DNA sequence: GGGAAGTAGTTACGCCTGGTCATTAC
DNA sequence: GTAATGAACTACTTCCC
RNA sequence: GACCAGGCG
C-alpha cells in the first residue's frame, strides 16, 4: 500500500526538477522563441512613396548581451557589471531587409534596429547552465532564481495580471431591467472589443458595438453580413420549435422592410449623421469589417462567419429568457486567463515596431525627395541602412518597463522587487494582482472561491483596502503555455466531428468548442471525451489539452491556450491508485524524474474546467470505486510564506493571515553576497539559528540556508505592568549577550555630471571662498582627491564626497558647493568606497555606511504565530524568576493576550520546542501531517518534567516561590525592521514651502505634522478658541496687509520712498493695517484670477 | 556566522565544542548520548548547539578590500 | 595628488590620478570598476 | 402628462519607504 | 539650435409619444 | 513640486 510519507518523495521531485519561477522563464523564452517573429510577419514591410520602391521583411534574431562604450568598442557585460555601474543588461536585435526594385527581389541586407532588455538567467542570459563555482567566481549568490530584469541599475519585476476569458461568451442578467445581456471581448492583434448582444421588455434582440451609439436590431445586422432571406436567419441561430416561434416573433421588425444594401444605408447613417451620401456606406463597411467579431478576421469573406457567431451568441441569450441555462458566475476560475511577461512584452514590442516603421519610411520619402533618385539607386545598401534610427524603439521599451506605465492605460504592471530577504523575494516573484479599482466595495470580487482550491493560497493577503484583490500562487500551481491551433483543429476533424457550415445543429446533438468557438457537432461526445483523454494519458498528444463536458446543454470543451492555473494529481481507475510503490522508490534512487511520471499517465494535470468532471479522494485509504483521482498532499495547497507557521490548522484564520504577512519583514541573512551587493538599504542578523519546531516543506525549498529569527526561552507570566497590553519584557544579559543584534546599511551616489559647453563639475575639497561653504568642522577626513577614507566614523551632516558645481548665472567667478552628506539624522561608519564610470563618461562614486543597532525600547518583535508588541522594559538578570531546575526566562508574555486570540499552536510550539531541545532531535510540524499533541505531551512526560507544561519558579526580588505553577517553553521569534531609531522626529523651524510659506513636509526634508481637519473639530468641541488661534495661525504662515478703508482693494506700499497708496482708487488717508494667515491672502489673488472680486469692509478692535 | 562563544540565557561557554559534536553525530551516534556526554544538561544550552548554521565558509568568497 | 586604488576582481594594485585620468581601467584586467583601499591607521573600536 | 433616459455629484484620517520626470527636427 | 505643440450609488434635468 | 508603487496604526 501506499502511505501518505511515500507520496511527499514523489513530491518532492516536481520542486527538485521544475522550480519556483517556472512561469517567468518559460514564457519568456516562448516570446523569444516566437513572438517576435509574429510581431514582424503581422506588418509585412514598408510602403513608401517612392515610384519604384518597396522592401520585405525578413528574419529576426537576438544577440549576446554587450554593452557599447562612448568611443565606440563594444564588449561583454555581466549582471554584477550593469548593477554597479548603473546600466542596463540588454541585448541588441538584428533585422534582414529584402529591397525589391521595380517588383524584382535584390539580395538581403541586415540592419540593427534596437537593443532588448534580457531576462535573467533565461535561454539567452549568460548565467544560463553555469555550475556553482561559475557563478560564485562571478559574484553572484547560487541561490538566486532568476526572473527579473536589470534597468537602469534597478532591479524589476513584472506581476501577472488576473484578466477575463479572451474569446469566450458570458451571459448574465440585471435586475433593473429584465435585460438578459450576453458580452464577449475579442482581442486581436493586441485590440480589445466589447460586443453585447441581449433582449429587453419588447422582446426584439438588439446587438451594441463599438463606435455604433446606437443598438442596431439584431435583424438589421444580420442582413448587413449578407443572407437576406428569412429562411437562412432562423437556419443561422437555431431549430427548437419554440425557437422558431420567437423568431417568427422577431423577424417582423425587419422580415418585409430591408435588404442586404439598405440596412447597410441605415448603418451608414447612423455612423455618419448628416455627411457625404458615399461617405456613409464606406463608414459602415468599414465599422462591420473591423469592429464586429475582430477575432474571426478583417476581411469581407468572413461576414457569413460572423454572422453565425451572433446567432449563436443570440441563441444563448434567448436560452436564458427560457430559463435553458444557468447564469455563468464571473468568478469562477475557468472563465479568467493569466497574463505573463510574455505577452505584455509582445504588446509593448508590437507599439513600439509600429513606431518605428513610420518613422522609418517618414525618413526614406524625406531623403529621397531632397537628395534625388541618382543618389537612392546608387547604393541602395546605403541608402537603406543610414535612414534607421535604433532609438525609438530601445528608448520607448526602457522607459516603459522602467515607469512601469503601460501603454493602453494600464498602471503597476512592473515593479521594484523586494530584497529584504529570502522569503520576501520568493514570495513577490509569485504574485498575482486583478485590475480592478482599489476603493470600490466589491464585495463579490474579494471572497474566496471553490475553485482557489489548488490554485491560489487561501491566507496570503494584504491587510488594508488591497485585501483580496492581490493573492499569492499556491505550491502545486502550475501554468501553462501554448500549442499552435492549426494542428489541433486538423486533429480534431479527423476523428468523426462534421464541420458547422455542413450541418446545422439540432437538439439531439453534442455541441463542440475549440478555445471558446463552434466547430461542429457530433453524435455522442461521451465517448469522445474519454478518447481524447485517453490519447492524452498515452502520449499520442501534448499534456496541455483539458477535456470537459456538459450534458445539460450537449457541450464539449477543448483548451489548448496558455494562461491557465493547473495542479496535478493521481490518476484512480477501478478504485486503485495508478502509483505503486515500486515508482517511489525508482523515485528515490533517480531512475525516474517528475516528467517521465507525467509521460507515462500516472499523473495528470486538471484546469477548473476539468475538475468538473472530477471526484477527488482525500486520503489514500479514504479511495473507492466512485473516486476519480487522488490527491497527491494537502499541505501543498497553502502558500510560500504561510508554509512557514508550524500547526497551522490550530489557530485562527486572521492570526495566520498576520503571520503569513509578517514573516516577509523579519531580519536575517537575506542573500550570501550583501558584501559586495549595492543596495539603498540593507540588513543583517548577527546570529541567525534555524527553527527548532519546522515544516519539512521549508528543508525542501531551501529556507534552512537562509534563516531569519532565533530560539526565545519564552514564559507566560504577568509581571508588574511593564508587560501589558501586547508589551513583552526582554533580559539584559541575554541582550549583552549578542541576542537579537543587528547592522544596518545604506549607501550614497554622487556623480560628475556634464553641463552644456566647457562647464562641468569636480571632485575637490572646497575652498573657504566658495559660495554656500559649510564649516571647516565637516571636511575633517576627506582626502586630498575629494573621497572619504574607509572604516572612518561621521555624525549627522558629515561630508563623504566633496563636489563644487559650476557657478549660478544672477555670483561671478564663484563656484557653488554641492557636496554629497550624510543625512541629518544617521550615525555609522564607513564601510566600502567604489570608483567607476557611467555609460556616457562621466565619473560616479558610491559610499556605504554601516551602524550597529542594539535592542532597546520600542523595538518591534513579533512571533510566527500572528503576535506582535515591542520591548517594554529591560530587566537586569538578578530580578527576573528563575526555575527550580535552573532556567531563566529569555521573554516575558502577557496571559491576557492568549484566550482572545486563540492561537493554540503557539503553545503547541512551545511544548514541541522544550521537547526537541530535550531530545536533541528537531520536531516535525508540517500541517496535517505533523507529530500529534499527545505524543509530545507523553514524550516530555517520560523525559521527567510535567505534561502539563508547567514549571515551580522562585520570585527574583523577595526570593520565595510563587502561588502557582507557570508555563513555559521555547518559542521562534522575529525581528521586524520597524525599529525606533528611523521614527523618532522632531521640529522647531526650518524650511518652508515656496508656495505658501508653510512648513514643509516629509521626515527626510526637516518637515512638520499636519494639523488636520478633525483636530481643529476637536479643538472646537473642547471650546479653546485662543488654543485654536496659537495652533492654527501662530504657529504656521502670517502677514500683515495694507487694506485701503474707501474701496475695498489691497493697498501697496513703496519702499523706494516709504510712501504707501492704492493704486485702483487714489486714495492715501484710510489705508489701514490688518493681519491675516498668508495662504488666505492667496486664496484672494486666486479668486482675483479669475473675474469674482472680493470686497472687504474693515471694522474697529 | 559562526558559532556563539557563551549560551545567551545563562553564559555557560560552549563555543570551543560545537565540532565535536558534530563529528560525533555525523559519526552515526546518538545525538542525545553526545550532548550527554559533553556536559550540557540545561537545555538553555543545548538548543545552542541543536540549532545552528555555519553561514561564514560560504561568505568568504566575496572579498571588499 | 597620486592614489593608490585596488582593481575590483583581480585585487592588484592600480597607480592613478584621478584628476586628469580620462578612463577608469585596470591595466590588467578589462574592468573598469575599482576600490578604494583602507588608510594605515590604528583605528580603536570600543568592546562594547 | 408622469413614464423613460441622460447627466451630475460623491466615496476616513495620518505616517513611512523608494523611483521618475521636466520635447526635438534639422 | 531653438521654434515649434501634439463602479457603484443617489438626486436633477430633459425629454416625449 | 507633481505623479506611481509598496507598507504601518
Ligand atoms: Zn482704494
Ligand atoms: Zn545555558
Ligand atoms: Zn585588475
Amino acid at each position: 500500500d501506499v502511505t501518505p510519507d511515500d507520496l511527499w518523495i514523489v513530491m518532492e521531485s516536481y520542486w527538485q526538477e521544475k522550480g519556483l519561477v517556472r512561469q517567468h522563464l518559460d514564457s519568456y523564452n516562448a516570446f523569444i522563441e516566437r513572438g517576435l517573429q509574429e510581431v514582424v510577419n503581422e506588418f509585412g514591410g514598408i510602403k513608401p512613396d517612392i515610384p519604384d520602391f518597396e522592401v520585405k521583411f525578413g528574419k529576426i534574431r537576438v544577440g549576446e548581451p554587450e554593452f557599447q562604450e562612448p568611443h565606440g568598442q563594444r564588449k561583454p557585460l555581466y549582471p554584477m557589471d550593469a548593477r554597479i555601474r548603473n546600466l542596463t543588461y540588454a541585448a541588441p536585435l538584428y533585422l534582414e531587409m529584402i529591397p525589391v526594385i521595380k517588383g524584382v527581389e535584390q539580395d538581403p541586407v541586415e540592419v540593427r534596429i534596437g537593443e532588448l532588455p534580457i531576462m535573467l538567467k533565461s535561454k539567452v542570459c549568460r548565467l544560463y547552465g553555469l555550475s556553482d563555482e561559475e557563478l560564485i567566481k562571478l559574484g553572484e549568490d547560487p541561490k538566486d532564481p532568476g526572473g527579473y530584469f536589470i534597468i537602469n541599475g534597478s532591479e524589476r519585476v513584472i506581476v501577472s495580471i488576473e484578466d477575463i476569458a479572451p474569446n469566450r461568451t458570458l451571459v448574465e442578467k440585471d435586475e433593473r431591467q429584465e435585460k438578459y445581456i450576453a458580452k464577449v471581448f475579442s482581442y486581436r492583434h493586441g485590440y480589445r472589443a466589447l460586443v453585447a448582444v441581449e433582449r429587453r421588455k419588447d422582446g426584439i434582440l438588439y446587438v451594441d458595438i463599438p463606435n455604433v451609439p446606437k443598438p442596431v436590431k439584431f435583424v438589421y445586422v444580420m442582413r448587413a453580413l449578407g443572407l437576406e432571406r428569412d429562411k437562412d436567419i432562423v437556419e443561422a441561430v437555431g431549430n427548437d420549435p419554440e425557437v422558431q416561434q420567437i423568431m417568427f416573433d422577431n423577424l417582423e421588425d425587419a422580415s418585409d422592410i430591408t435588404t442586404q444594401q439598405e440596412a447597410l444605408e441605415f448603418i451608414g447613417k447612423l455612423v455618419a449623421p448628416g455627411q457625404a451620401r458615399e461617405y456613409r456606406l464606406k463608414r459602415a463597411e468599414y465599422v462591420i469589417d473591423n469592429n464586429l467579431l475582430p477575432h474571426m478576421g478583417v476581411s469581407p469573406e468572413d461576414r457569413i462567419k460572423k454572422a453565425y457567431y451572433l446567432g449563436m451568441m443570440a441563441l444563448k441569450v434567448i436560452e436564458l429568457s427560457l430559463g435553458r441555462r444557468p447564469e455563468d458566475d464571473k468568478d469562477h476560475y475557468a472563465n479568467k486567463r493569466l497574463r505573463l511577461a510574455g505577452d505584455l512584452l509582445k504588446d509593448l514590442f508590437r507599439v513600439a515596431f509600429s513606431q518605428l516603421v513610420k518613422d522609418i519610411q517618414y525618413q526614406m520619402t524625406k531623403t529621397y525627395q531632397r537628395k534625388g533618385d541618382k543618389y537612392t539607386f546608387g547604393n541602395i545598401h546605403r541608402f537603406i541602412r543610414n535612414s534607421i534610427r535604433p532609438d525609438v524603439l530601445t528608448e520607448r521599451i526602457e522607459h516603459a518597463l522602467a515607469t512601469g506605465a503601460w501603454p493602453g492605460g494600464r498602471t503597476g504592471v512592473s515593479q521594484l522587487l523586494d530584497r529584504t530577504n529570502y522569503m520576501s523575494t520568493l514570495s513577490h516573484l509569485r504574485r498575482v494582482t486583478s485590475p480592478l479599482d482599489r476603493e470600490q466595495p466589491h464585495f463579490e470580487a474579494r471572497d474566496l472561491h471553490g475553485t482557489h482550491w489548488g490554485r491560489i493560497c487561501p491566507t496570503e493577503t494584504p491587510e488594508g483596502p488591497n485585501c483580496g484583490l492581490v493573492k499569492n500562487l499556491a505550491l502545486m500551481a502550475q501554468i501553462t503555455t501554448a500549442v499552435p491551433e492549426e494542428e489541433i483543429r486538423e486533429y480534431l476533424m479527423s476523428l468523426g466531428i462534421v464541420p458547422i457550415e455542413v450541418r446545422r445543429p439540432d437538439p439531439t446533438l453534442w455541441r463542440v468548442y475549440l478555445n471558446g468557438v463552434l466547430i461542429g457537432t457530433i453524435e455522442d461526445g461521451k465517448a469522445l471525451v474519454q478518447r481524447i483523454r485517453q490519447d492524452r494519458r498515452s502520449g499520442k498528444i501534448s499534456d496541455v489539452i483539458n477535456v470537459a463536458y456538459y450534458e445539460d446543454v450537449k457541450e464539449v470543451y477543448v483548451n489548448s491556450d496558455d494562461g491557465r492555473v493547473r495542479r496535478p494529481l493521481i490518476i484512480v481507475e477501478n478504485g486503485v491508485p495508478k502509483l505503486t510503490k515500486e515508482h517511489v522508490q525508482a523515485v528515490k534512487e533517480g531512475r525516474l524524474k517528475w516528467s517521465d511520471l507525467i509521460k507515462m499517465g500516472i499523473i495528470e494535470y486538471l484546469d477548473a474546467e476539468e475538475e468538473e468532471n472530477a471526484y477527488v479522494a482525500m486520503w489514500p485509504w479514504e479511495v473507492t470505486e466512485e473516486h476519480t483521482h487522488l490527491e497527491l498532499m494537502p499541505a501543498a495547497i497553502l502558500g510560500l510564506p504561510a508554509s512557514l507557521v508550524p500547526y497551522p490548522e490550530h489557530n485562527a484564520a486572521p492570526r495566520n493571515t498576520y503571520g503569513a504577512g509578517m514573516a516577509k519583514q523579519s531580519l536575517g541573512l537575506g542573500w550570501a553576497n550583501f558584501r559586495i551587493r549595492v543596495d539603498t538599504r540593507g540588513h543583517l542578523l548577527h546570529y541567525p539559528q534555524i527553527p527548532l519546531v519546522n515544516s519539512r516543506i521549508m528543508k525542501a525549498v531551501g529556507y534552512e540556508d537562509r534563516p531569519a529569527g532565533q530560539n526565545f526561552v519564552v514564559a507566560v507570566l504577568a509581571y508588574q505592568g511593564y508587560n501589558m497590553e501586547d508589551a513583552i519584557i526582554i533580559n539584559k544579559a541575554s541582550i549583552e549577550r549578542g541576542l537579537a543584534r543587528s547592522t544596518f546599511f545604506r549607501t550614497y551616489e554622487a556623480e560628475e555630471k556634464k553641463y552644456l559647453g566647457g562647464q562641468t563639475d569636480k571632485f575637490e575639497i572646497p575652498d573657504p571662498t566658495v559660495r554656500g561653504y559649510r564649516g571647516e568642522k565637516y571636511y575633517r577626513n576627506l582626502d586630498e582627491d575629494g573621497l572619504i577614507f574607509p572604516e572612518s566614523k561621521v555624525e549627522g551632516k558629515d561630508v563623504l564626497v566633496g563636489r563644487t558645481s559650476p557657478p549660478r548665472f544672477l555670483s561671478l567667478q564663484e563656484r557653488r558647493e554641492t557636496s554629497v552628506a550624510v543625512r541629518p539624522s544617521e550615525k555609522g561608519v564607513v564601510d566600502k568606497v567604489i570608483i567607476t564610470e557611467t555609460g556616457d563618461g562621466t565619473k560616479l562614486v558610491k559610499v556605504t555606511v554601516r551602524d550597529l543597532r542594539i535592542p532597546e525600547l520600542g523595538d518591534k518583535f513579533a512571533s510566527r504565530h500572528g503576535q506582535k508588541g515591542v520591548i517594554g522594559l529591560i530587566v537586569p538578570q538578578e530580578d527576573m524568576p528563575w526555575t527550580e531546575s535552573g532556567i531563566v526566562p529569555d521573554l516575558i508574555v502577557n496571559p491576557h493576550g492568549i484566550p482572545s486570540r486563540m492561537t493554540v499552536g503557539q503553545l503547541i510550539e512551545a511544548i514541541g520546542g522544550k521537547v526537541a531541545s530535550l531530545k536533541g532531535r528537531r520536531v516535525d510540524g508540517t500541517a496535517f501531517i505533523g507529530e500529534p499533541e499527545e505524543k509530545l505531551r507523553k514524550e516530555l512526560e517520560e523525559l521527567g518534567f510535567k505534561h502539563t507544561g508547567r514549571e515551580i519558579m522562585y520570585d527574583g526580588i523577595t526570593g520565595k516561590r510563587l502561588e502557582a505553577d507557570i508555563f513555559i517553553g521555547v518559542i521562534y521569534y522575529q525581528r521586524l525592521h520597524h525599529m525606533v531609531a528611523d521614527k523618532i522626529h522632531a521640529r522647531s523651524r526650518g524650511p518652508v514651502q515656496v508656495l505658501t510659506k508653510q512648513p514643509t513636509e516629509g521626515r527626510a526634508r526637516e518637515g512638520g505634522l499636519r494639523f488636520g481637519e478633525m483636530e481643529r473639530d476637536v479643538l472646537v468641541g473642547h471650546g479653546a478658541a485662543m488654543l485654536l488661534i496659537e495652533r492654527l495661525l501662530e504657529e504656521s504662515d502670517k502677514t500683515e496687509v495694507w487694506v485701503c478703508e474707501n474701496c475695498g482693494h489691497i493697498a501697496l506700499e513703496d519702499k523706494r520712498r516709504r510712501r504707501v497708496y492704492c493704486p485702483v482708487c487714489g486714495e492715501e488717508e484710510r489705508i489701514s493695517k490688518v493681519e491675516m494667515s498668508y495662504a488666505f491672502k492667496l486664496l484672494l489673488d486666486e479668486l482675483k484670477a479669475m473675474v469674482i472680486r472680493p470686497k472687504l469692509n474693515l471694522s474697529e478692535r | 556566522m559562526i558559532v556563539p562563544v557563551r549560551c545567551f540565557t545563562c553564559g555557560k561557554v560552549i563555543g570551543d565544542k560545537y565540532y565535536e559534536f558534530k563529528r560525533r553525530v555525523e559519526a552515526g551516534e546518538d545525538p542525545e548520548k553526545v550532548l550527554d556526554d559533553l556536559g550540557l544538561e540545561r537545555y538553555c544550552c543545548r538548543r545552542m548547539l541543536l540549532s545552528h548554521v555555519e553561514l561564514i565558509d560560504d561568505i568568504m568568497h566575496y572579498r571588499v578590500y | 595628488v597620486e592614489a593608490v586604488y585596488r582593481c575590483f576582481k583581480c585585487g592588484r594594485e592600480v597607480k592613478l590620478d584621478l584628476s586628469i585620468t580620462r578612463d577608469l581601467r585596470c591595466p590588467y584586467c578589462g574592468s573598469k570598476i575599482l576600490y578604494k583601499p583602507r588608510p594605515k591607521v590604528p583605528r580603536r573600536v570600543k568592546a562594547i
